[PDB]
């Protein structure tokens, strides 16, 4: 019904929460009067005040502990990493004092809390600035994990993350956030909701089974749509939630393709494919493959700055094919 | 035939970036002194049934014991309202009591039974009560949730405020700095609480801290030093900061001098670090419940009998807790992994291997 | 002969390397005058001194950050964290500042230092500190990882990590601490070195291949005594190296057994286990397994204090047996 | 007919915990205010460039402009060894310069070169050099290094000192406080600097610390505010704080107020957290080459000839430097591995499949 980017996405679920129930607030660096640093938050703290849209000092340790603090009083924040790279000083707080709570305290003390931010590889911001939390963060009990790739999907899960009354962190993309999408009036809907724990198949297929998340997503479908013209048809999966993994979806696509390949960002060893292909092995659908599982990763190395570098340091639309080619041998 | 309350004097603050601070004369009836003493007995006689009951291996993993801090505990409670809310670290089994929950609630979760107040699964570290929020394992990790507890009492309005308690070896963790500049920035209702027992586990404060001030370490937040051994103190201080932050000036650092009679858990005999001789003459000297008991007296409020009827009744209480919490069932094995997450429907969690389910529920 | 604990191969490793060299320094929470949290530096500050073993205060960030800058300044520093659930405090500094500065800097800067304390599951000691971080630390490039069990892995993979010139996590376990074992002469010799990189076969078999790591590799000897008597032959693997793992040697046993367990006591998704059977899959041993692989780890859930809990939330030998009949239909 | 040497008066600085601070006089010579010029201006006109070179998408990702804030590096280098040790954040570009890589190194990491100090793998914001560590992106994160530094200046009784550089918006990180305490309590020759420039990426001070007095932060540390717009004010105040910390006296902060021309990084036009005239305000009455210029000029050390000639060989410089770096090659793709691990045999590592293969070698 409308062209509406991910950025515009993630404001819209946002706004609409803050005005549906006067607990939620928004807190981190540059937020509020800067309208965000990748402008994801415009416009918030001019609408909502000081009270609900609050700058903090960069001390990430302290304003997501702050914000465990606010939830367990009742209160429900979105606290938002500039990038999750940052969030590796606040990583205590988000698993010992947030994700276990709940089970330590035996169902009495709940945490409403969302984490939210850019995750993952950008555009030359080198080794520190581009690093994947995808599987650090999907490791562990009593944490809910996400990561959108479009503007439906963007929506959709911060109002989820939002409405949930656990943990649940939003694993966003900076190269996402300018893309618009065609956002039908369904989406537009102040009721729009995506559930977490749920896959979403963006492409039907039989030849061989995609699995991906975030930006990938949108190199897969690339890929489809190259191999589509040689006559090999690609399922298409959206992961959309890390934990817990939509797996009977995925497993009902390779039941009926044979073939898996999966594709992530982040680097390849202990990562979302390892899971993916374990989990495969271990269940029903691994009778079901006429190949071997593979994955398709980011390179093992911490992110070089120089473009060629970087270019081959994450997956591209020909590795994906040249995957899918050695597992149909074609 | 006795007092129904008396006047008494009490140790003087010392303060930083205060123009006045808690008086030095307060007023002490004779229902609240009966009432304070039996608190910190009951308190006493916990934490040593508790040490007995570990030596024995009916509990497990970590048991920090917090006698000698009675006054600690004690004393805030009887400086704020139920309303208010209060946060520490692992050595709460004091303070979890001041809160609301019973001897045996607190003994049968260290003994890890069904009858505990976390159902088994918390231990010593991780319990909780109405407006306490443990029980924290992570070294200053409860400071920035303390902060984040007094920002919801900022937003809601009713007037409320946050007690947010830790150590002397917690000190120097920087999440605690962030958190001062913080509160201070918002004027948030925080009271942030050090307790001063001397040592981090093995390591004196000499030995950890460049400057052993930490009732000063806040810089620009306000703050004061208090006898930590004295309840009348401790009240007095604690209603002049909860006074304080209700008015809407903001955050406050208390500092508590008190000291810890055991070692820093059950397997440090905490004679390394420090010697015996140290020990007793606190003991000897400054024991928060002597200190009470000879004030109760002299100022004819209560008699020494009636506080030794007093102890009688408390052993019993203690005892009888002991040993439900020693006859409880374990929690029941179909119950591990009940939860994870809270408002949600029932899952399966996967155990030791793929053919172990568990069933989640909220 | 000598019987040695794994605690005391540590200290021999350790009290060796500082005598070789003298730039090489021990520092962290209680390492000095209180001989060791869990008394592994014992004796070590009474034979070197304040500049040698260092007491630190409750900082981790801090004292790590200072430990990193001390190895780029030519320095050997051994950083004690007292359990690694307190190295989250600190993991950016050992991953951002160095894990990644070799390559950053094109190779001008090395950073030779070793992270070392106990990791995973204790007795009783609940959800804060029970976690398991060798998926986390064996994910990032630029890192080493090791997990030794008993005593000669200890003594030889301390002195290798402290000899290395790069960022080694040596994640060592409680429970073994005090486990003695027979020491041969070759381990007793102040030149014992064990390669980073390289599995070590701890028992020859012909029908099953267990891999593991750490404590649960004494819990699969066990479970192979006991299917021995039953004539099922396991070939235990003690992986030694979390990275660069040893895939070489556990694909040339999987294609003698055509049979994989994996075993490990940190949480399943996205585990060590899940590495393990991803690259099986992916490799030249796939053509020879005749049944798919499974992972034994310990349970999805935030560790709980109850005894019968705990003793449910880790891999018993119970549990390794039953998957290795699963396995080979027995 | 030119002085070799003049006097001349700088700003007094602002004391915490110290008796007597830098003199408040001090002597330039006709050699040390050309070569402190030319210095200045080179780094001013290689911001410049990275400003145009970045505009045409030559260098990417970050890139962070220290002009205005040249009296910093220059300043500081000044008043130190090339013995001596340094560490700072991201805007480095300055002290990469000042430590003794060339214009020809800095502009080919910057554009991604093999000719790139670091061969193309760091960019911006990782640069290193002879006892300069960086060229650190994560904030607060060099701190804790820079004490370690300090610390192995002491283990090895060398007598050099380190200094450990970080903005007024790191200046609230918890580490930082870690750090202070630890440096205190083993009195490592560790000179902490904040430079303050008013902005923490687009967060006032006054919005982001509860306490602006940064040179104060260190509490139980000593330390002291300086002019960070005057060359010899930074100078004479390092070469105070250096002497000092040779002595053994332990750490000092020094906090040097300056002011960033351009916004927090490319992407950021800096306007809209303060106006464009507070900017040209602080140009044309504070710019910290227009200030030399104008001394020497005045206290006839130079001719305002003389000066201009230093100008055109210093653009001149830029220019050859810019040329070579936008037409040297891109490292090799067959090098993407190299240097994961130092002195290790080579292995191999994988691409973004298991059929790419690259070869890592030490
Ligand atoms: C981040 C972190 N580091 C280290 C530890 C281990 N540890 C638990 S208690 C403790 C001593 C803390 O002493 P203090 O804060 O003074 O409190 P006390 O027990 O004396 O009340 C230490 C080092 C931890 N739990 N968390
Ligand atoms: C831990 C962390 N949090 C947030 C960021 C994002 N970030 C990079 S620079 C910056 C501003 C720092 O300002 P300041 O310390 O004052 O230094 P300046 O750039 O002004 O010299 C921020 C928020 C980061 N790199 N690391
Ligand atoms: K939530
Ligand atoms: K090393
Ligand atoms: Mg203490
Ligand atoms: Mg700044």
């Amino acid at each position: 019904s409308l062209q509406v980017t991910v950025r515009d996405a993630i404001n819209q679920g946002m706004d609409e929460e803050l005005e549906r129930d006067e607990k939620v607030f928004l807190l981190g660096e540059e937020v509020a009067q800067y309208d965000g640093a990748y402008k994801v938050s415009r416009g918030l703290w001019k609408k909502y005040g000081d009270k609900r849209i609050i700058d903090t000092p960069i001390s990430e340790m302290g304003f997501a502990g702050i914000a465990v603090g606010a939830a367990m009083a009742g209160l429900r924040p979105i606290c938002e990493f500039m990038t999750f790279n940052f969030s590796m000083q606040a990583i205590d707080q988000v698993i010992n004092s947030a994700a276990k709570t709940y089970y330590m305290s035996g169902g009495l003390q709940p945490v409403p809390i969302v984490f939210r931010g850019p995750n993952g590889a950008s555009a030359g911001v080198a080794a520190q600035h581009s690093q994947c939390f995808a599987a650090w963060y999907g490791h562990c009990p009593g944490l809910k994990v996400v990561s959108p790739w479009n503007s439906e999907d963007a929506k959709g899960l911060i109002k989820s993350a939002i409405r949930d009354n656990n943990p649940v962190v939003v694993l966003e993309n900076e190269l996402m956030y300018g893309v618009p999408f065609e956002f039908p009036p369904e989406a537009q809907s102040k009721d729009f909701l995506i559930p977490i724990g749920k896959a979403k198949i963006e492409r039907q297929g039989t030849h061989i089974t995609v699995v991906s998340h975030s930006r990938p997503v949108g190199h897969c479908l690339e890929a489809a749509a190259v191999l589509s013209k040689e006559g090999v048809e690609c399922e298409v999966i959206n992961m959309r939630t890390i934990r817990p993994m939509d797996m009977e979806t995925i497993e009902a696509s390779v039941m009926k393709t044979n073939h898996l390949v999966t594709v992530e960002g982040g680097w390849p060893q202990f990562g979302v494919g390892a899971e993916i292909c374990a989990r495969i092995m271990e269940g029903p659908a691994f009778n079901f493959l006429d190949a071997p599982a593979v994955r398709v990763t980011g390179a093992d190395v911490p992110m070089p700055y120089a473009k060629i570098l970087e270019d081959n340091s994450i997956p591209q639309v020909k590795d994906i094919i040249f995957a899918i080619k050695k597992t149909l041998n074609i | 035939s006795f007092a129904n309350d008396a006047t008494f004097e009490i140790k003087k603050c010392d303060l930083h970036r205060l123009e006045e601070g808690p008086p030095v004369t307060t007023v002490l009836t004779r229902e609240d002194g009966l009432k304070y003493y039996r608190m910190m007995q009951t308190v006493r006689r916990m934490e040593l049934k508790a040490d007995q009951l570990y030596k024995q291996k009916i509990i497990r993993g970590f048991c920090h014991l917090c006698d000698g801090q009675e006054a600690c505990c004690v004393g805030l409670e009887a400086g704020i309202n139920p309303t208010d809310h209060l946060i520490t670290a692992y050595r709460a089994h004091g303070f979890t009591f001041t809160r609301g929950l019973s001897v045996r609630e607190i003994l049968a979760e260290l003994t890890g039974r069904k009858g505990g107040c976390a159902k088994g699964k918390g231990g010593s570290m991780h319990m909780y009560a109405k407006n306490f929020y443990g029980g924290n394992g992570i070294v200053g990790a409860q400071v920035p949730l303390g902060a984040g507890i007094a920002l919801a009492c900022k937003y809601n309005g009713k007037d409320e405020v946050c007690l947010t308690l830790y150590g002397d070896g917690a000190a120097n963790q920087g999440q605690i700095f962030e958190a001062y500049n913080m509160a201070a920035l918002w004027k948030l209702p925080c009271i942030f609480i050090c307790e001063n027992n001397r040592y981090g586990m093995g390591t004196s404060v000499e030995r950890a801290a460049a400057s052993t001030d930490y009732y000063k370490r806040g810089d620009f937040i306000p703050g004061l030093r208090v006898d930590g051994m004295d309840i009348l103190c401790v009240r007095e201080a604690t209603r002049f900061a909860a006074a304080y932050c209700r008015s809407g000036k903001g955050p406050i650092l208390m500092e508590l001098q008190t000291y810890r009679y055991h070692g820093h858990e059950m397997s440090d005999p905490g004679v390394s670090y420090r010697t015996r001789e140290e020990i007793q003459e606190v003991r000897s000297k400054s024991d928060p419940i002597m200190l009470l008991k000879d004030r109760m007296v002299n100022s004819n409020l209560a008699s020494v009998e009636e506080l030794k009827e007093i102890d009688v009744e408390v052993r019993k209480e203690i005892e009888d807790a002991a040993q439900f919490a020693t006859a409880d069932p374990e929690p029941p094995l179909e119950e591990l992994g009940y939860h994870i997450y809270s408002s949600d429907p029932p899952f399966e969690v996967r155990g030791a291997n793929q053919w172990i389910k568990f069933k989640s529920v909220s």
